[PDB]
């Protein structure tokens, strides 16, 4: 029983994930995704030099 | 230079794709409850986990 | 054009590799179950007379049919992967615009016969045979872990390749 | 059925004291046989679970 | 990256050490039982003729087989600990990012 | 982990000898002999020379012949070897960025 509990703890620490750290990373990546979305929406509007030609 | 190619948007698209991929990986790790779902995650540690599961 | 198409090809290779790894995860699982069954069969509380071990052998035979089934019923785009088809020459991925910018890959046969766990050498009818079956199952688990590592390495390489492309 | 397992009334009466002697052994054999069949079914069930996961 | 991996390695070492200590707790217990058995055997109320002490010797021999069994059937990741494998050179834990930031450890035959 | 390391060493060599600009291998040692010359002026002699070193695994002492991690001892040397390689490639990147920043000012003046 003692050995099984100790090895279970070891295997948990090796393979299982901490919820808090992954939550942090996921929120960070979502915020970065939104930022890149807005930046791309701006960059698509940036090349508008049609007022050179017409008037 | 001006019209036919817009390199800033390409770079932004690259970074956006990378961020989406990372968020998807985090979603996988959170839903599964395990930090190692593939061998690409961690090679030395998958084997250790399997041996430890066998021993348990 | 070549670099974009090479990015596409690298992603396709990643998909293939993910298919094979997902195939081998269930191999791991049922191997663990088989080891548990052998360790239980190994004890002398169980009687051959009243069919205690023959039921665990029923279970074991079904799991051996499943470990063979996963091997020779896995495919990506009509391409058998875990049979030994690619162990002869190997799958070649073009990860570059020009000629010769390739990577070769190989996947071994992952059936019960190759791993020494088929019913001809891993029965648990007796108490003695379970002794050998435990070690046989451990060797098989280690081998399939090795193969999974070999696949994941190429996956991680292809990711960096895609970034560079 | 009872005929297949040798426990039907034509071979497992307990009218006498002697017939109960055979009936006990007959019932034990039947219990073992139906346990064997249940094991055979459960094995296929456990296989199909892994099959579903892989699919 | 090195510091985080060193934290991981230190936790792994803690797990190993906990395994060995848990192994030795039962050694303590059965040693206490063996001492109790010897103190009881030591009295002259017990007869060698009618097999009073040979039963305590049966008990003692089984506990000696168990104290040896715990020694040479203890393992962490397929690594025998209490046999004398590590008493020759020792287990080295990397507890730092850079090279040389290690600690050596040794466990004797028990 | 050695499987992983060998694949990453094949990739570090691949990036070296499969990089090109207008059918011109850059990170192989082609330009380390004489160098690339850019004409940044109208008249003759208004040039700048540049050189790029070989950036393969053999040159940086990290190839598998000297950076295996089969053992525990070899990883000790591998860590230092990898640090030296990181510093060297940082140095080369700095050398490139300096010329880039120079060319910007040159373009403004032109």
């Amino acid at each position: 029983g003692t050995s099984a509990e100790n090895l279970t703890a070891a295997e948990s620490r090796i393979r299982d994930t901490d919820m808090a750290a992954e939550m942090m990373a996921f929120t960070k990546n979502n915020i970065l995704t939104q930022a890149a979305q807005s930046m791309l929406a701006q960059a698509n509007q940036q090349p508008q030099g049609v007022l050179q030609l017409l008037q | 230079m001006r019209i036919q190619h817009n390199i800033a948007a390409l770079n932004t698209h690259r970074n956006l794709a990378a961020n989406n991929a990372a968020a998807s990986k985090n979603l996988e790790k959170l839903s599964s409850g395990f930090k190692i779902n593939r061998a690409g995650d961690d090679a030395a540690g998958l084997a250790i986990s399997e041996k430890m599961r066998g021993q348990i | 054009s070549g670099l974009n198409m090479a990015s596409k090809n690298s992603s396709d290779a990643i998909s293939l590799i993910q298919t094979a790894e997902g195939g081998l995860n269930e191999t791991h699982a049922i191997l663990q179950r088989m080891r548990e069954l052998a360790v239980q069969s190994r004890n002398d509380t169980n009687d051959e007379a009243t069919n205690d071990r023959s039921n665990l052998n029923d279970e074991l035979k079904q799991l051996q049919e499943e470990i063979t089934r996963i091997s020779s019923q896995m495919e990506f785009n009509n391409k058998k992967l875990l049979d030994g088809s690619q162990s002869t020459n190997g799958l070649t991925f073009q990860i570059g615009a020009n000629a010769g910018q390739t990577i070769t890959m190989k996947i071994s046969t992952m059936s019960a016969t190759k791993l020494g766990v088929d019913a001809a050498k891993a029965s648990i009818s007796k108490g003695t045979a379970a002794s050998k079956a435990i070690k046989s199952i451990d060797d098989a688990i280690n081998t399939v872990s090795k193969t999974r590592s070999a696949l994941g390495a190429v996956q991680n390489r292809l990711e960096h390749t895609i970034n560079n492309l």
